[PDB]
């Protein structure tokens, strides 16, 4: 758009950019040198551009901004301090125990985060101790040091762990006998004389086992449920057999429509003959 | 050399309850690395020599003896622990007891082990990563290694870092001071169990007092009711001498030897009343 | 006294620290440190006077402790000799007293054991009753799972099989048959292990992780969890008191790595346990050792080396 | 009429999803048709990489290790943006196209392989490619451009006012910026507290400062000196009442005059009268013994202390003056982005009411939004083909509301007027009939626009339903394992 | 049949004359277990909403059809429903009739005209409330994601927040100990209330300590007053006549008596009998005038002659006294401060055992399923200070080379996390009041053979008595399953 021209906000984004990796660095400067001139000088390089842009609202560019304004306050709170409150005076106090026993260096830094932190900036002592302020987190020190040091020249007493010696002292089954070798339909077990809340048992279960795949018999010719019964892997794996069981899915589909209460049983019962329970 | 050894290997022989408790105290008092007490020792040790045909013996030579023999097979001793309420160093005669070696400390060999373990840190947790199922290297550490655990020297590290804010604290520091000084090294207040420790700083404080590493202070006020404040253990009194911090202090320095002069009192000053010595 | 005996003192005290686990190069060249506190060092010694002399130290000690009833006792490494030392780097840092950093043979290693069963001292180290019981059986499903009945042509190749073979060129090149269809292997199911019964499931992995920590097991760079060199050296008899295995002309070390081919056949049958369990056994270095000397052709009233081949993971 | 920087092909080799793979797209809408085996899609899960972003902030998968074949060294992708229309950076040695090359290593860093037609390379940093895509306005650290389906499906079946209001302030960057600011006050009071602590501090330097502007003592010390000196000079004033008697006459002159001289006592005149002067000499030597007893030390110490204390509080108060601008400086910049954020706040809201607006009416339907601060919820009526005015959308049917959402979420991306995003596998919850009748917006929508194009790929056959003579409809099919 | 292993509120018939689309309907059940998996095909899609209706169900909150009154096809509208429910006193809380009906008989149908579905009680006519109390003292709640599921409720449920889970779980198995966390909430935000009003106090007692200092300064202000009235002035002016008689040529100095008159007059009851006390001391101590004029300013100009700031003092004193007012409020603010701390330590006591051991066996059955399928898994409690984010997490591992990690969304496919949620349900199943429950259409993307494990725990689980109704719905079937003689099967 015209208005807003968008060559003003990637220039001030450029600019922003450039403050914050100038920022990165300049942490280390505020640190060291015991003063916070750089972050007052980057006030007015925030401020610059922060008014270069005004009267817009394209606002993807706050968030990063908001860092600069935490990093120079967090810096001049405890710059503050730091500044020799005693001016001539180069202590052995609490706040030398804490940035001390924090101050190893070697890897987290020299070799972690691709920086190097360098060794030039009794009394002029006392403005080293200003670089152990940005841990912000746990896992970032090395506790593996601290605790070597310890049970070393500390504790001077013994340490190890002794021997082990403590340690030293239904239908399943008519399938089954129905055999994999024939061809028995779903009938001759649902026709107990007008069990009528007692035969859909089997049809509804038994309408298409068809669908297990170890042959893909032809479309029947009449439809209804029906029933037969192979045998397959018996493995008692279950991740193992995902391969063969997706593979099972070659069987065609063809699905006609007929559903309901069946027209009349008497033609059932009258193709397989029988009339009790043969299941449980 | 070989007189000393076989003088051990004598006096056990005419003792063999001498080795059965020298045994039993150095695997007990390892066990859980805490401190043995004198009715437990004189119940169980006594049951033993009953056992082993032989009455009560005298434990004044007894005392003497096993400190000779766990001195030159492990260089190991029994020491005591100075009384709460007489606020000494005594014999055969004390309450509670820890062992504690007596082998001297160069100034060169111990730091090759340290930085060992202070390098088996830059790889193995890279960028804070974690060992265990997620690392491919089966064997962390590396089929042997000087870690030793890689689950307790953290543990170690809080100990210490506890004892020198205490240190500091001239032995008396609040219970929100040390709150705050925890928050402000990294550990969380918000309960959180820390993932190397899993458990939280109430609950090793609390150990370490039932370690006795560190000694609890009970207070109650109208102005500020329940408060409590800590003190240094007995435990690491007869642990940390003047010396033994003095050279902690002096591995945290890391600049030149030479102005090793004026720290010794300045590091006395900083604490103040630890001992009577 | 504080100058003799004072380095047998700090070397105990260094392997115990560390669990009682020591490679024999690490131990010399933690002695080599320890030596400069002494007197002073000697460079041009010879390179095989160093490790007889830490032998013969080690002896010493040994003697003085037995007494005692405690002992340190050397071990055949697991892993096939030169394949130690590419595990890492042989000083992280090449801060050292001697910039010789050259160790040939590594093939060997110490450890602390007391022989004793009876351990009427001892009721527990760190872990409460129920614990103890549940490393036992985890260690009993280790040991128990370590044969197998059924395998295929997995031929996983991470650590021990490629140097092997590369062994086995050395000697003569074929290097085509020997990848075999079947294998054992003690670092078996380490899912099994999550399946307890009376522990959650939380507070055993736990556990398990303070065990791996511990340096009580190793772990398979696959994944797969299985017994450790700091055990099998302490174990020693009770595990063979129970299910007696074997080991190979050498002297107490159980043949948990080494050959495992020898065909469905078998041999004397003091038990009914095959896998060559009872006879026909012999270490990662001992079959390095046969096929390059006498004796080319297998004992067991003759076989090929062809067809052999077949290794323990 | 359309700018220039839409995205015109994509080769995809030894990728995750499709070991060999090709697709060549267009400016306006692309439908991108094919089924996916994961919780990621094809060329989505490839093109919010291939863009520069790492996959941290997406979370699709959070490895190094997943998002490659197994064993292959390289994931090797390779991206294609146009450069023919206006509005580009420097088509003319940039080329008409901009290429991008780009594996997912196993074990190495971003291989940065950024070309263009001419296929050579000039810059081989990651500046360079921030700066190209800041250029072309792309946004760089918000996964909105990179729709998941996870997010998209979350905030398209919500029910509640406050989860909407939620979603839709995190939508762009409005829960990002509010809470930045939010935290810059955080900042701000403490930075007051702890200057109250540093005013402490301060009020104690300045009591040390008043007594060095022990002070008190100098001014006293100088006055008793002065007594002395006329005193004496007062001493010798009836010696000039003049058979001998010229003894000792003159002689007070000299010693007495060691400590002031004669020649500055006549420019300061005083009384001369004596019991008054011995009156205030007996004060003065009682005075001392009260004024440098209290507080004193050696006088030159004592002066060299009330330097180093009045230089010390100087420096002080000038660093405090420092942290007064500081503070100044924090407070006006917080107060101008409480101006910038309402009016960003009121324009936001606006647009979104707008974009709503304007697709209702695409859809034949009205209504407005209603942002409410109070209870952080989003009010919003919709009125119906016959309602005559609307009504709660909760009262809508299941396919409306859904087509709201799917509104609401068009809305919330349009305030950031971008040139190129990528969407896949949006939730079937959208029905059928639904899914050819009212997700037609997308369609009408995303082709409409020239100054901004999309990428979509559908979970299903959008071709087989799509009409794709209305008026700038292009689809393509891909692999179907 | 039985009056206890058919469970309270247990389904027992159904009879939907001219319903579904499958318009005839009648079924048969049975206590344990009842699945209806129907073939493919003309299959099962429509019928899994045959049970929403029932409990008033909205089927607006399934959609599997846009509308209820979809539900009447045409040519059918009298479609009668005849539902019948037992009722163990175990859990009785009855509504519209007592605890002793043998089975109560119930039927319904929806009218189109008419959003709510008809009801009849016994041939009674009810409305809406009286079925939704029907989900109230049954715990058969179908909107409730902890007793239905589904696929998209899975995956609904895989996303949730921890603590939306734990209360959701808690509310599932009792709602007391929901007032309980909710009131304790309450609690903690006092506590934070509270410590701020100590925070204050200590702002307080530091101004407390201020204001004495403020009262040493009023105490020396009072002290250069008095310096200031010790006034005597006055008295040493009058002295100069004395020397003077040892007439006219020493003139000047009787003025005083020119004014005299006003001045005995000025100073009475002020120092009326202390006037000539000056003098009661002067003839037996010589004092002068010097002494009055060093006792002048010069000597409060030690403490800085202050400006007369006797208001400051006022101001002070005020301040002091509401200071002193806030200190007789302190007390019974603080017994306020530990009488909350009290009964916090007691109800966080008594509400610990419980929550921490119903976790704990939700977790042990977790175990026995996790040891059954062969996969490792756990269910975890976390336990900050705060008892707002208080969160249940669900650890699940399937491969053997990974980490026990968290269940979500960027670790595992949605294959896992099916799976990991329909576990931790069936979980549920023993200890949810609920007196059934069901799951369908979980096989969309996720294999089969991980149901055999689910339906096997079920099944052989319920071979002891006293289980849970169960009803499982499956897109397709496979051979080599578990059967046992409660492989009850139905149309």
């Amino acid at each position: 758009s015209k208005d807003g021209d968008p060559q003003l906000e990637f220039k001030v984004l450029q600019g922003y950019r450039d403050l914050e990796s100038e920022m990165h660095k300049g942490r280390a400067q505020v640190t060291r040198t015991g003063d916070i001139g750089v972050a007052m000088d980057n006030l007015n390089a925030v401020d610059s551009l922060f008014n270069k842009v005004i009267g817009i609202k394209n606002n993807g560019l706050f968030a990063h901004d908001a860092r600069a304004m935490v990093s120079i306050s967090e810096l001049a709170q405890i710059s503050v301090r730091n500044l020799k409150f005693d001016d001539s005076r180069s202590m052995v106090n609490l706040e030398n125990i804490v940035n001390s026993l924090k101050r190893y260096m070697l890897k987290e830094h020299f070799k972690l985060n691709n920086i190097a932190e360098n060794r030039n900036d009794t009394s002029m002592r006392h403005s080293y101790l200003q670089q152990f302020s940005h841990y912000n987190e746990f896992s970032q020190f090395n506790w593996f040091r601290i605790g070597a040091l310890y049970n070393t020249i500390s504790k001077n007493a013994p340490i190890t762990d002794h021997l082990m010696g403590p340690l030293s002292i239904c239908f399943k089954k008519l399938s089954k006998k129905l055999g994999p070798e024939g061809s028995i339909n779903l009938f001759k077990f649902i026709i107990d004389p007008n069990s009528f809340s007692r035969s859909i048992e089997n049809l509804f279960y038994t309408s298409f086992l068809i669908k297990e795949g170890k042959l893909l018999m032809e479309h029947d010719e009449e439809g209804l449920p029906t029933i037969k019964i192979k045998q397959s892997i018996s493995h008692t794996d279950s991740r193992s057999k995902e391969i063969e069981r997706q593979r099972r899915r070659a069987a065609h589909q063809n699905h006609i429509i007929f559903q309901m209460d069946m027209p009349t049983w008497r033609k059932l019962i009258k193709k397989y003959n029988i009339t009790s329970p043969f299941l449980d | 050399d070989l007189t000393e050894d076989l003088a051990v290997a004598k006096i056990v022989k005419e003792n063999p309850v001498a080795r059965k408790m020298v045994r039993y105290i150095l695997s007990r008092g390892e066990s859980q690395n805490s401190i043995i007490t004198r009715n437990k020792l004189q119940s169980v040790i006594h049951e033993a020599a009953r056992e082993e045909n032989i009455a009560k013996p005298s434990f004044s030579k007894m005392f003497m003896d096993i400190n000779a023999i766990l001195y030159n097979v492990y260089g190991f001793e029994l020491q005591g622990l100075p009384s709460k309420n007489n606020m000494e160093p005594l014999g055969h005669r004390a309450q509670k007891f820890i062992l504690l070696n007596n082998v001297p400390h160069s100034k060169n060999f111990d730091d090759f082990k340290i930085l060992q373990s202070a390098h088996t840190y830059e790889e193995l947790i890279v960028t804070g990563e974690y060992i265990g199922d997620d690392i491919a290297s089966g064997t962390s550490n590396t089929l042997e290694s000087k870690l030793s655990t890689d689950r307790d020297l953290v543990y170690k590290g809080v100990l210490s870092v506890i004892l020198c804010i205490v240190f500091f604290s001239k032995n008396n520091i609040l219970h929100q001071e040390l709150i705050k000084f925890l928050e402000t090294f990294g550990i969380p207040s918000d309960g959180s169990k820390i993932a190397i420790l899993n458990i939280t700083i109430e609950d090793l404080i609390k150990s370490l007092e039932k370690r006795e590493y560190i000694v609890r202070l009970e207070e109650k006020s109208d102005t500020d009711g329940e408060v409590i404040s800590y003190r240094i253990g007995r435990r690491t009194q007869a642990e940390l001498g003047l010396e033994s911090l003095e050279k902690l202090v002096q591995e945290i320095m890391g600049l030149e030897k030479e102005q090793t002069k004026s720290l010794h009192d300045d590091i006395i000053k900083s604490i103040g009343d630890s001992y009577s010595i | 006294p504080v100058t003799g005996d004072a380095t047998a003192k700090y070397l105990l005290q260094y392997i115990l620290s560390a669990r009682g686990i020591c490679h024999e190069n690490a131990l010399i060249l933690a002695l080599m440190r320890l030596e400069t506190d002494a007197s002073t060092l000697n460079t041009e010694w010879s390179i095989q006077q160093w490790v007889d002399k830490l032998n013969d130290y080690i002896n010493a000690i040994n003697v003085k402790l037995n007494l005692l009833g405690y002992k340190i006792i050397r071990i055949n490494h697991g892993i096939g000799r030169n394949a130690v030392t590419l595990k890492a780097k042989q000083n992280f840092e090449d801060y050292a007293v001697l910039q010789s950093i050259v160790l040939p043979e590594s093939n060997r290693f110490f450890v602390y054991v007391n022989l004793a069963s009876t351990e009427e001292t001892k009721l527990a180290t760190r872990f409460n009753q129920n614990e103890i019981e549940f490393m036992k059986w985890a260690i009993e499903q280790f040991m128990i799972s370590g044969e197998t009945i059924v395998e295929g042509p997995a031929l996983e190749t991470s650590i021990i099989v490629k140097e092997v073979n590369r062994i086995l060129v050395a000697a003569t090149g074929d290097s085509n048959l020997a990848k075999w269809r079947k294998f054992s292997t003690f670092t078996v199911g380490s899912t099994n292990l999550f399946q307890f019964q009376e522990l959650t499931a939380t507070d055993i992995e736990d556990l398990l992780l303070r065990l791996c920590e511990l340096k009580w097991f190793y772990r398979t760079q696959e994944g797969k969890f299985g017994i450790d060199l700091r055990c099998i050296a302490e174990l020693e008899e009770y595990l063979t008191s129970m299910y007696n295995l074997n080991t190979c002309q050498n002297c107490h070390k159980l043949a948990i790595q080494g050959v495992r081919c020898g065909n469905e056949s078998c041999r004397e049958e003091n038990e009914e346990t095959g896998e060559n369990s009872l006879s026909q056994i012999w270490h990662v270095d001992c079959f390095k050792h046969y096929i390059t000397h006498v004796s080319k052709n297998c004992d067991r009233c003759g076989s090929s080396l062809i067809t052999e081949g077949v290794y323990v993971i | 009429e359309s700018p220039s920087g839409y995205i015109k092909k994509v080769i995809l080799r030894n990728f995750m999803c499709h070991e060999h793979f090709e697709l060549e797209l267009g400016s306006r809408l692309n439908f991108i048709v094919g089924n996916n085996g994961s919780g990621k899609s094809a060329i989505l899960t490839a093109i919010t990489i291939g863009l520069g972003a790492k996959a941290s902030e997406t979370n699709r998968g959070s490895s190094l290790k997943d998002l490659i074949r197994e064993g292959c060294y390289s994931a090797k992708i390779i991206l294609h943006l146009d450069n023919s229309k206006y509005g580009a950076y420097q088509q003319g040695i940039f080329g008409n196209e901009i290429i991008v090359e780009r594996i997912i290593k196993r074990d190495g860093p971003a291989s940065f392989s950024l070309r263009s037609e001419n296929g050579k390379e000039i810059s081989n940093k990651k500046k360079d490619i921030q700066t190209v895509v800041d250029y072309f306005s792309v946004p760089v650290s918000n996964p909105m451009c990179f729709l998941s389906q996870d997010a998209a499906r979350s905030f398209l079946t919500a029910s509640t006012s406050q989860d909407k209001y939620s979603h839709f302030m995190k939508g762009t960057l409005l829960q990002e910026i509010t809470e930045n600011l939010l935290y810059a006050s955080a900042i701000h009071d403490s930075a007051q507290e702890n200057m109250a602590l540093h005013l402490e501090n301060l009020k104690s330097l300045k009591a040390e400062y008043e007594d060095a502007k022990l002070n008190q003592t100098s001014d006293l010390n100088e006055r008793k000196m002065l007594l002395q000196a006329k005193s004496l000079w007062i001493d010798v004033a009836h010696n000039t009442d003049a058979a001998a008697l010229k003894e000792g006459i003159q002689r007070q002159i000299q010693n007495a005059c060691a400590f002031c001289s004669k020649e500055r006592i006549e420019n300061v005149d005083l009384p001369d009268t004596q019991e008054e002067i011995k009156r205030e000499l007996d004060k003065v030597s009682r005075m001392i013994q009260k004024a440098e007893k209290s507080l004193g030390l050696s006088q030159e110490e004592v002066i060299a202390l009330f330097e180093k204390c009045r230089n010390k509080y100087k420096e002080g108060q000038k660093k405090y003056m420092e942290i007064d601008e500081a503070l100044n400086r924090l407070h006006n910049s917080l107060k101008a982005r409480d101006q910038n954020y309402k009016n960003a706040e009121k324009g936001t809201c606006f647009d979104a009411d707008m974009d709503f607006r304007a697709s209702l009416k695409v859809r034949k339907f009205s209504g407005n939004l209603s942002f409410i601060k109070d209870t952080k919820s989003l009010e919003i009526y919709i009125l119906t083909t016959n309602d005559e005015k609307a009504r709660n959308v909760d009262t809508l049917s299941g396919g409306e509301k859904s087509f709201s959402q799917m509104a609401l979420l068009l809305a919330t991306w349009k305030p950031m007027r971008s040139r190129i995003i990528a969407l896949d596998e949006f939730d079937v919850f959208m029905d059928q009939v639904n899914r050819k009748i009212g997700t037609t917006l997308i369609v009408k929508k995303l082709k409409d626009i020239a100054r901004t194009q999309t990428i979509i790929i559908t979970p299903q056959d959008i071709g087989k339903i799509a009409d794709i003579d209305s008026s700038g409809v292009s689809i393509h099919r891909m692999r179907d394992p | 049949p039985d009056l206890s292993s058919f469970q309270p509120g247990s389904i027992i018939k159904i009879r939907l004359q001219d319903f579904v689309t499958y318009t005839l309907t009648e079924f048969n059940l049975s206590p344990s277990l009842n699945m209806i998996i129907g073939p493919n095909g003309s299959g099962k899609s429509t019928f899994v909403c045959a049970v929403c209706l029932g409990l008033a169900g909205k089927p607006e909150y399934i959609g599997r059809s846009k509308k209820v009154e979809d539900f009447i096809k045409n040519g059918q509208d009298v479609s009668k429903i005849e539902i019948t429910l037992k009722n163990s006193p175990n859990v009785t809380d009855i509504e519209y009739i007592d605890a002793r009906d043998e089975t109560i008989k119930i039927t319904r149908i929806i009218t189109r005209s008419k959003r709510r579905s008809d009801y009849l009680i016994n041939d009674y006519q009810v409305s809406e409330s009286v079925v939704k109390t029907l989900v109230a003292q049954l715990n058969i709640q179908l909107d409730n994601l902890c007793q239905f599921l589904s696929q998209e409720r899975v995956e609904e449920f895989a996303r949730l927040k921890s603590v939306k889970l734990l209360v959701e779980t808690i509310r599932s198995i009792d709602a007391s100990l929901l007032d309980v966390l909710d009131e304790l909430r309450e609690l903690q935000g006092n506590e934070q209330s509270l410590q701020k009003d100590l925070d204050f106090k200590k702002a307080k007692i530091v101004h407390l300590r201020q204001e004495s200092d403020k009262l040493r300064k009023s105490v020396e202000s009072l002290r250069d007053f008095q310096n200031k009235k010790g006034q005597l002035l006055p008295y040493v002016k009058v002295k100069d006549h004395k020397e003077k008689l040892n007439v006219k040529e020493m003139r000047d100095t009787p003025e005083f008596q020119s004014w005299m008159r006003e001045i005995r007059s000025y100073d009475q009851d002020t120092k009326e009998k202390l006037n000539k006390v000056a003098e009661k001391y002067e003839e037996e101590g010589n004092f002068n005038l010097s002494f009055v004029q060093d006792v002048l300013d010069k000597l409060e100009s030690e403490i800085a002659m202050v400006n007369h700031d006797e208001s400051a003092v006022t101001i002070l004193d005020q301040v002091t006294a509401e200071l002193r007012e806030l200190e007789h409020t302190v007390p019974q603010q603080s017994k306020d401060l530990e009488t909350i701390k009290a009964k916090l330590k007691e109800d966080h006591a008594v509400l610990e055992p419980k929550l921490d051991d119903i976790v704990s066996k939700i977790s042990a059955r977790f175990a026995r399923l996790f040891n059954n399928v062969g996969s490792a898994g756990a269910v975890r409690l976390e336990k900050p200070k705060d008892y707002a984010e208080w969160k249940i997490e669900i650890m699940v591992k399937f491969r053997d080379n990974a980490p026990l990690k968290k269940l979500d969304s960027h670790t595992q496919s949605g294959g896992e996390r099916a799976v990991s949620t329909v576990l931790y349900m069936i979980a549920l199943q023993e200890f949810t009041s609920a007196p059934f429950r069901v799951v369908d259409e979980i096989n969309q993307g996720m294999d089969s053979r991980n149901e055999r494990i689910v339906h096997k725990a079920m099944v052989e689980n319920a071979c002891a008595e006293n289980t849970s109704q169960y009803f499982l719905i499956t897109p397709k079937l496979l051979t080599g399953l578990h059967y046992h003689e409660k492989m009850r099967i139905h149309c």
